[PDB]
């Protein structure tokens, strides 16, 4: 500005870090959701660092969310970020985190593509789904909502200090009046598809009830094929193939449900009779009297309200049952799992 | 938005942006080279008037304003009044503060039409002329604002406190009208940059108190507090009173502003 003060505006030029400077990204490209693995130029810490340059320019409702909330969050199982670059020229903000080598959606991807090359460990299982609940219910007794849960937001630490530990990450940190009619369905609660007008812990549970499933069979349990509206009706076809189709008494508030006259006309009670989480999970390889899935269920209760809560969930006795969960998922196991390719496309 | 809403004591707020009182005096030594410790405090309620105005014509709440008027309150803790016109800053202040929002979106043109506006109709005593900062000059300022605060942008407030010592005296109707407007006239002092803000609630809870002749003084007995702060706080209530009395910004404000420090110009 021709108005700011002079000496002021050279002085914190001057000092004022840059990103460039600091770190070695070009060519390092991983993700785009640009997400960057980085080293320090310096050559004090040889450890890997994740810059994200936030899409778009300036400070967007999004950006100004996800910065104020990652400031102040604080939890080993949530990403932590390190450092602000905001770059003056061209108006760009840079986000730096601990680098993740691993997420869930790589893993399972793993193990599934494994199957064809003929199961995923379960003390591992059990330890990422205790730091799932963990983060989660950090987040939520913040009031924070991730609003966004799947398996690719789960990360993963690779070898360092922070081994096998989960990192949540990628939170929904922006909804326009917390709304999700407002600008995959596979992680998404049915009260979501009936179209519910707000995000809620509950939304957040069913999604951590998805990815536990996925975990114990290498599946995405409500897998389905690829608009403004919430109603989707085969994601929902597929929900009730798994789980059957809700009495009256498993969900009395669904009459309540913007959608439910659309339901009824699209569907009918008789077509799923034979439909019950229990089979769905048999047929999988997991015993329906093991902890493990009795605490799915209660997961992937179909009523919002009768959902449980990520705390309880900690509280099960699944967690109690040998195997103990462990800080390191990988439990100080050799780490089979291939790091991130740089990507080189134009 | 209760996001955050019992992590105080492990917020940016409580661990970066409660300062020493004789930091804060220190640092502003520099501005009181042009203008003397009375202007510098009515220069601060003056601004603290701009943001809530400007904040009522763009219809956001209370909260918003607050946390706006503490971005620019933290800005001039550390910088002179020279380094960004503070007519640029305020506007700067509340449009950063109302994008830590979800709930409805400040557009660019209602923000600058905003500014003008205000100015204008509300502050012509001050400003004979028009708002004369475009939108680029606000995302400007925005990234300065931003970096000085080290993106420390979740702002605690007393207003909830507030609300959860009345509803239990179960003195809701009587009190909390007066207790909250109260609070919002602390926002013309520096007690935001000093004390944790259920402190400052509790303080004009007091004031509240002897104002309305309430006698709570077994219920204040039955907190465990430190009530030598509470005391200092209340002191500086009645103080902002007084000042409050004594002040017309009116009459002052315009010959204040012209000795503020200018800017030095480019080479
Ligand atoms: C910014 C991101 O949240 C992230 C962070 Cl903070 C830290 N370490 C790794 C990552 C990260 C990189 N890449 C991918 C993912 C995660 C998810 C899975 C998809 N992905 C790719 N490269 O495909």
């Amino acid at each position: 500005d021709d108005k700011m003060d002079y000496d002021f505006k050279v002085k914190l030029s001057s000092e004022r870090e840059r990103v460039e400077d600091l770190f070695e990204y070009e060519g390092c490209k991983v993700g785009r959701g640009h997400v960057y693995k980085a080293k320090r130029k310096d050559g004090k810490d040889d450890k890997d660092y994740a810059l994200k340059q936030i899409e778009g320019t300036g400070i967007s409702m999004s950006a100004c969310r996800e910065i104020a909330l990652l400031r102040e969050l604080k939890h080993p199982n949530v990403i932590s970020l390190q450092k602000v670059f905001l770059s003056h020229a061209d108006r760009k903000v840079w986000l730096l985190f601990d680098y993740a080598e691993h997420d869930l959606w790589h893993i399972i991807k793993f193990h599934r593509a494994s199957k064809a090359n003929k199961q995923l460990p379960r003390g591992m299982v059990k330890s990422l789904l205790y730091q799932i609940l963990d983060g989660i219910h950090y987040l939520h007794a913040n009031w924070v909502l991730h609003r966004d849960l799947k398996p690719a937001n789960i990360l993963v630490m690779g070898e360092g200090p922070e081994r096998g530990r989960v990192k949540i990450a990628d939170m929904g940190f922006a909804r326009l009046f917390n709304s999700p009619l407002k600008p995959t369905f596979w992680y998404r609660a049915p009260e979501l598809l009936l179209g519910a007008r707000h995000y809620t812990k509950a939304i957040d549970i069913w999604a951590i009830g998805c990815i536990f499933a996925e975990l114990l069979t290498s599946e995405p349990i409500f897998h389905c094929r690829q608009t403004s509206n919430p109603y989707h009706h085969d994601q929902l076809d597929r929900i009730f193939n798994v789980m059957g189709f809700p009495a009256d008494k498993d969900w009395e508030d669904i009459k309540k449900m913007p959608e439910h006259s659309t339901l009824m006309k699209d569907f009918r009670r008789n077509t799923y009779t034979n439909c019950s989480l229990i089979k769905y999970m048999e047929k999988h390889k997991v015993k329906p009297d093991s902890k493990a899935f009795h605490l799915l269920q209660k997961l992937l209760t179909m009523d919002p309200i009768k959902r449980i809560t990520s705390e309880q969930a900690m509280q099960d006795p699944y967690f109690l049952e040998d195997p103990l969960p462990t800080s390191d998922v990988f439990a100080g196991c050799q780490i089979p799992y291939p790091k991130r390719e740089f990507l080189t496309e134009e | 938005d209760k996001a955050m809403a019992g992590n105080f004591w492990q917020s940016s707020h409580y661990l970066q942006w409660i300062l020493d009182k004789q930091d804060l005096l220190k640092e502003r030594q520099k501005d009181l080279k042009f203008l003397s410790e009375e202007e510098y405090w009515k220069l601060q309620i003056f601004f603290t008037n701009v943001i809530q105005a400007l904040g009522e014509h763009l219809k956001l709440r209370q909260q918003v304003i607050a946390t706006a008027t503490v971005y620019f309150k933290r800005f001039y803790a550390r910088y002179s009044l020279k380094s960004i016109d503070p007519v640029l800053m305020a506007p700067t202040c509340v449009f950063l503060a109302s994008k830590v929002e979800e709930f409805g979106v400040v557009s660019n043109t209602r923000l600058i039409a905003a500014a003008t506006s205000v100015l204008k109709t509300r502050f012509s005593y001050a400003f004979p002329k028009e708002f004369p900062y475009r939108m680029n000059h606000i995302l400007e300022c925005e990234f300065y604002l931003l970096e000085l605060m080290d993106c420390c942008l979740i702002v605690y407030h007393p207003y909830r406190p507030l609300l959860q010592y009345v509803q239990d005296m179960g003195q809701e109707d009587m009190l909390l009208p007066l207790a909250w407007r109260i609070v919002n006239d602390t926002y013309r002092t520096d007690l935001c940059l000093l004390y944790p803000p259920f402190m400052i609630a509790l303080a004009c809870l007091h004031v509240a108190c002897v104002v309305q002749q309430k006698d709570a003084r077994q219920w204040f007995a039955e907190l465990s507090v430190d009530m030598e702060k509470i005391l200092e706080i209340i002191r500086v209530i009645l103080k902002l009173y007084e000042q409050w009395k004594n002040f017309d910004e009116r009459k002052e404000m315009a010959t204040i502003l012209s000795k503020m420090p200018k800017p030095k110009p480019p080479p």
